[PDB]
RNA sequence: UGCGAAAGCAGUUGAAGACAAGUGCUUGUCGUUCGUUAUAAAUGGCCU
């Protein structure tokens, strides 16, 4: 896991997390959480079968 | 300009690419500067095979211009897409659509080409390796596509729902580019 | 079925309701009878080709 | 089915194209290395081009085009250039040549040679008997 | 008159037959009907296939050149 | 005369009416009428007798690339 | 690895996105979905294929409008399975209409091939026999149906 | 039979109005009709004339008991379909439209008669049982 | 195309201009017009 703050728009804060799975999560920054799932590699699914690193 | 058949404006809003009957010739012009001024007849881009075949192959149904002005995408009713490198009028064929392509739009950087047609399937062409990713089973055929954001956060689509032949039933979609899910329908 | 309908025709006439108590017959018979025009169309095409190659 | 371009000095990959649906049995190149033509079991010939000026500075190859010309596998392919001649000759299990033009590959005309051209006759006929 | 647009006329006869009922009909007249209707069915079938029909190298061979 | 895919006949007693994929050949190589294309390909053509012409004609799994048909 | 048991009972926010696992799709469905019309027909007639499932892949192809497309690249060797099913499908009331449809097409599309192939000729005689037998059964059913209307 | 075929062969050349009488001749049999159509009808005009006469005759009275004309029609369509449809005459198509109308009026009959045929069959058996 | 039932019952598919190709003539085409109710075929198939 790691925090991420865009180098230009300092207001932007986000959390990327991964595991032994084929999809990555991103949490933008309180009733609910805005979580986005990255699960598309655009034609390179063979080379990447886990996001854990 | 006279007798314009088709026209498009770059994503930045700074380049205009249009076709005129002066069969037909395509010219691109910069709007706020005189930096870009190019023209060429459509014959050069068209291959000879399409010259032999029927009219659907020589008939353009959509056009798009890259922001930097280096690349120009031309659709054809035959479903072929032809990317032209303006610097030397070199052609590159991307052929997936079985029917006429209705919407073309370059991304901001130019590496990705959004295409849509009667298939009800959106295709993102990766031009580096000519691969593609798909967003299928949309509610209707894609009349228009665009990349709307400083970093291409959102894709804006227009759908038609040609089932209802009585009326033109448009639906506007705004998709989040992260996971290709409808942010606003 | 043909014999039951023949011998007991008089009694069956004097029944309060027939559709409810013989619904299954009507359902079964209607399904077959609907197929007849389609099958005749199939038969005619087969006779056309069968006659053709037998002569040839 | 992949065509990969490796950098020689560092021995590392620069580009990877998943082009063919089966093996790539042969490669050939233009004199200036502005075109790389592949072929294989899928019966196709793919053209890869770097001839654009921006590409050459960036030395990025582009999957320009492909064609279907052969009825079966393509085992052997070769390319010749000269001030008067521009040939891309291919052949394979179909037992016939196919001649294309390198520079105008996508749009140029192509000739399918006869399977047997009896320069040396293999049959004779006797008028008597 | 029957035994001697015909669609509704036959369908009308079917109505006559049912109203007569089982008991009233007579055998001798029945057989004449039994023959007639069979002829019609044979014809009625016959037109049907007519209607549907309307809707529906050698190793060595000899040849002479044209010179 | 005959070639790989054509047969012809020229009568040598009569004069005729006057009316891309190969080397351009800018360099030197070193240093009454009948024509038909019906018969092809030909292995060998010859006459059996004065009015019999003998024409000899030619008579593997491949990777499947379908042709769409709708 | 001790964390997998946890179900987030003490956590503030619980977020679940996993899509439920769907039953594995059969081979014929895979071919329709990938637009393998001809193969989807072959998978229809395989040994030990339930009758109801076979009737679908015929209906789906007809509904898709792909009946001629599924019968182009075929000869007598690969047409026999379709007729053999049709030889059996023609009996049942449910598949009688569908078999009537496919049988007509293959005739319209393989009239010439039929003449030169003797095996197919027998398949049509046997078929011609049973379709005829079906006519007789249906004709009987009509006579019973008329017979009933007289009673009521 | 042979005389009628040659007689018919002559009239079709002569555009005679007695083609219907020759076709209706009782000497015709099924194998002969197949033989005559295959061996003698070699030009489209003769095919058209016979079809016209048969088509008109059936359309005027599709309920004739005399099966010789329909038997002619069945075999003409069965054997020479490719040559028949090649004929592009407007009049030829219009006759088919009328004929298609006259015939199809029958096929709608058949479910009714079979319904009638069942009732008579029941009624016949009723009398038989009472007699015994 | 009109009417109608779903079945069908009647009726249409004309003319000009221009371009392309072959050889002033022939054929094909129309992001051209007037008027009448009035085959397809660029190897090209749907994500995680």
């Amino acid at each position: 896991c790691t925090f991420y703050t865009s180098l230009s728009n300092q207001n932007q804060q986000n959390i990327f997390t991964a595991g032994r799975r084929r999809y990555m999560h991103s949490w933008d920054l309180s009733q609910t959480a805005k979580i986005e799932k990255f699960s598309r590699l655009y034609g390179h699914e063979s080379t990447q079968r886990s996001f854990e690193n | 300009w006279h007798n314009v058949i088709l026209s498009n404006i770059s994503s930045n809003g700074k380049l205009l690419a249009h076709m005129c009957k002066d069969h037909k010739s395509i010219s691109v012009v910069s709007l706020f500067d005189d930096s870009v001024n190019l023209s060429f007849p459509l014959g050069s881009i068209l291959s000879s095979q399409t010259q032999s075949l029927s009219y659907n192959t020589r008939y353009v149904s959509s056009m798009a211009i890259d922001n930097m002005g280096q690349q120009l995408a031309v659709g054809f009713a035959s479903g072929v897409i032809s990317i032209v490198s303006l610097a030397d009028l070199q052609i590159r064929l991307l052929k997936w659509h079985i029917d006429s392509v209705l919407s073309l739009s370059f991304s901001h950087d130019g590496s990705y080409l959004l295409s849509g047609g009667w298939e009800k399937v959106m295709s993102l062409w990766q031009l580096e390796t000519n691969s593609q990713q798909f967003l299928p089973r949309l509610n209707g055929i894609i009349i228009d596509c665009q990349v709307l954001g400083p970093q291409g956060n959102y894709y804006s689509l227009i759908l038609q729902m040609t089932e209802n032949n009585s009326n033109s039933d448009y639906q506007f979609l705004l998709l989040n580019a992260s996971d290709l899910t409808s942010k606003l329908s | 079925v043909k014999w039951c309908l023949i011998i007991h025709g008089g009694y069956l006439v004097s029944i309060p309701n027939l559709m409810s108590t013989l619904s299954s017959l009507h359902s079964t018979l209607k399904r077959r009878s609907d197929l007849l025009p389609r099958l005749l169309a199939l038969d005619a095409r087969l006779d056309c080709t069968i006659n053709k190659f037998k002569t040839l | 089915g992949s065509i990969k371009f490796w950098d020689f000095q560092f021995a590392t990959l620069n580009q990877s194209f998943k082009a063919h649906d089966a093996d790539v049995l042969c490669l050939t190149t233009d004199t200036d290395n502005n075109y790389v033509f592949s072929a294989g079991v899928d019966r196709k010939i793919f053209q890869f081009s770097q001839n654009t000026n921006k590409s050459q500075k960036n030395n990025r190859w582009v999957n320009s085009s492909n064609r279907l010309l052969h009825g079966n596998d393509i085992r052997a392919i070769c390319a010749y250039q000269s001030k008067g001649a521009d040939f891309l000759v291919s052949g394979g299990v179909e037992k016939t040549l196919v001649i294309n033009s390198l520079t105008s590959f996508s749009n140029g005309n192509y000739r399918k040679m006869p399977t047997v051209e009896p320069y040396s006759k293999n049959v004779l006929v006797n008028k008597e008997q | 008159f029957i035994t001697s647009q015909s669609t509704q006329l036959f369908q009308l006869l079917s109505l006559v037959l049912d109203s007569i009922g089982l008991f009233s009909l007579e055998g001798a007249l029945l057989e004449n009907l039994t023959l007639y209707i069979d002829k019609q069915v044979e014809i009625a079938e016959r037109n049907t296939e007519l209607w549907n029909l309307i809707d529906t190298l050698p190793t060595y061979t000899m040849e002479y050149l044209d010179i | 005369f005959w070639g790989a895919t054509w047969i012809s006949r020229i009568d040598f007693d009569v004069d005729f009416p006057i009316n891309g994929l190969t080397i351009t050949d800018e360099s030197n190589f070193m240093n009454h009428f009948f024509f038909t294309d019906k018969y092809k390909p030909l292995l060998f053509v010859d006459l059996i007798s004065s009015n019999e012409l003998a024409i000899i004609e030619r008579n593997q799994k491949a990777f499947i690339q379908p042709k769409l048909v709708f | 690895m001790r964390g997998s048991e946890y179900q987030g009972d003490q956590e503030h926010i619980i977020h679940n996105d996993k899509v439920r696992s769907q039953r594995r799709m059969r081979a014929f469905e895979r071919n329709i979905n990938q637009f393998k019309w001809s193969e989807a027909l072959d998978n229809a007639f395989v040994p030990g294929m339930a009758k109801e499932l076979t009737l679908t892949v015929l209906q789906e192809l007809r509904k898709r409008g792909k009946v001629r497309v599924a019968l182009y690249g075929r000869d007598e060797s690969t047409l026999e399975p379709l007729l053999n099913w049709c030889l059996k499908g023609i009996e049942d009331v449910r598949s009688a209409s569908i078999v009537a449809d496919w049988v007509a097409v293959v005739l319209e599309l393989y009239g010439n091939t039929l003449e030169s192939s003797p095996v197919l000729q027998e398949l049509m005689i046997d078929l011609k026999t049973k379709v005829r037998h079906e006519i007789h059964k249906s004709k009987e059913a009509q006579r019973i149906e008329g017979m009933l209307q007289l009673l009521t | 039979q042979v005389e009628i075929a040659n007689i018919l062969s002559s009239h079709l050349e002569a555009n005679s109005t007695e083609i219907l009488d020759d076709l209706m001749s009782g000497s015709w049999t099924e194998p002969e009709i197949k033989k005559f159509i295959l061996t003698k009808i070699n030009t489209v005009d003769h095919l058209s004339k016979i079809f016209l006469t048969i088509s008109k005759s059936i359309t005027q009275n599709p309920w004739n008991e005399e099966n010789l004309l329909p038997l002619w029609l069945k075999w003409l369509l069965t054997l020479k379909s490719g040559e028949l449809n090649s004929i592009k005459d407007k009049h030829t198509k219009k006759n088919c439209k009328h004929l298609k109308s006259a015939l199809r009026s029958s096929e709608e009959i058949l479910p009714v008669l079979l319904g009638i045929q069942g009732r008579l069959e029941m009624l016949r058996r009723q009398a038989k049982l009472r007699e015994d």
